[PDB]
């Protein structure tokens, strides 16, 4: 089995927090809860299904990081007018990726923001 | 000079409409709008603070964000292609406006920040040519 505070799906462990961090120190925090561990990784649906019901009931309603950091820094971002990217504006420098313990749709937050997290590694 | 209508600003010409338009929508509207038009493109902090003038002055109570013309090109829902993992993501399951790769302006920036918003919402905007 997986370790005792942890849970078991298809021969993987997860484990979810409720200390809020942002996207950056939740994953390294997650490298040291066991090894090969990192933030939660949702390959299916029936493993996200999984994991947002293990979230719900450790922790009810609530947001949880998962293991897609900065996606849209390496885009092909594009003036419609042709004019070269040079200036920046931007408000935010990168967007993670997080669940709602309700269900198991994907959606983005500031990878500086807090949130709570679920943890996974390869038993 | 520029039309009339349309504000002038190093040269260039720039027209805010407080229509509700999707990214699409707007840029093929504003090519319609001049000849050589597309929406505005802010390509220094001068212009940065002529169109956030711009738009607080003529594009209001539309509790909205304002469409730029800086875009992803392509329309994948994102462009990092790994889980802190190491593996790829080859399964996706993204609710379509959480996937904001497009960029507009706010009143509670001062209509002067870039944020990330969904192409597909519909949003005022501003021409230029
Ligand atoms: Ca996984
Ligand atoms: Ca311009």
């Amino acid at each position: 089995d997986c370790p005792s505070d942890w849970s078991s799906y298809e021969g993987h462990c997860y484990k979810p927090f409720s200390e809020p961090k942002n996207w950056a120190d939740a994953e390294n925090f997650c490298t040291q809860q066991h090894a090969g561990g990192h933030l939660v990784s949702f390959q299916s649906s029936e493993e996200a299904d999984f994991v947002v019901k293990l979230a719900f009931q450790t922790f009810g309603h609530s947001i949880f990081w998962m293991g897609l950091s900065n996606v849209w820094n390496q885009c092909n971002w594009q003036w419609s007018n042709a004019a070269m990217l040079r200036y920046k504006a931007w408000a935010e420098e990168s967007y993670c990726v997080y669940f709602k313990s309700t269900n198991n749709k994907w959606r983005s937050r500031a990878c500086r923001m807090m949130a709570q997290f679920v943890c996974e590694f390869q038993a | 000079d520029c039309p009339s209508g349309w504000s002038s600003y190093e040269g260039h010409c720039y027209k805010p409409f407080k229509l509700y338009k999707t990214w699409d929508d707007a840029e093929r509207f504003c090519t319609e709008q001049a000849k050589g038009g597309h929406l505005v493109s802010i390509e220094s902090a001068g212009e940065a603070d002529f169109v956030a003038q711009l738009v607080t002055e003529n594009i209001q109570n539309t509790k909205s964000y304002v469409w730029i013309g800086l875009r992803v090109q392509g329309k994948e829902k994102q462009c990092s292609s790994e889980w802190s993992d190491g593996s790829s993501v080859s399964y996706e399951n993204w609710i379509e406006a959480e996937s904001k790769t497009c960029l507009g302006l706010e009143k509670e920036t001062g209509f002067r920040k870039w944020v990330n918003i969904y192409c597909g919402q519909q949003n005022p905007f501003v021409c230029e040519a």
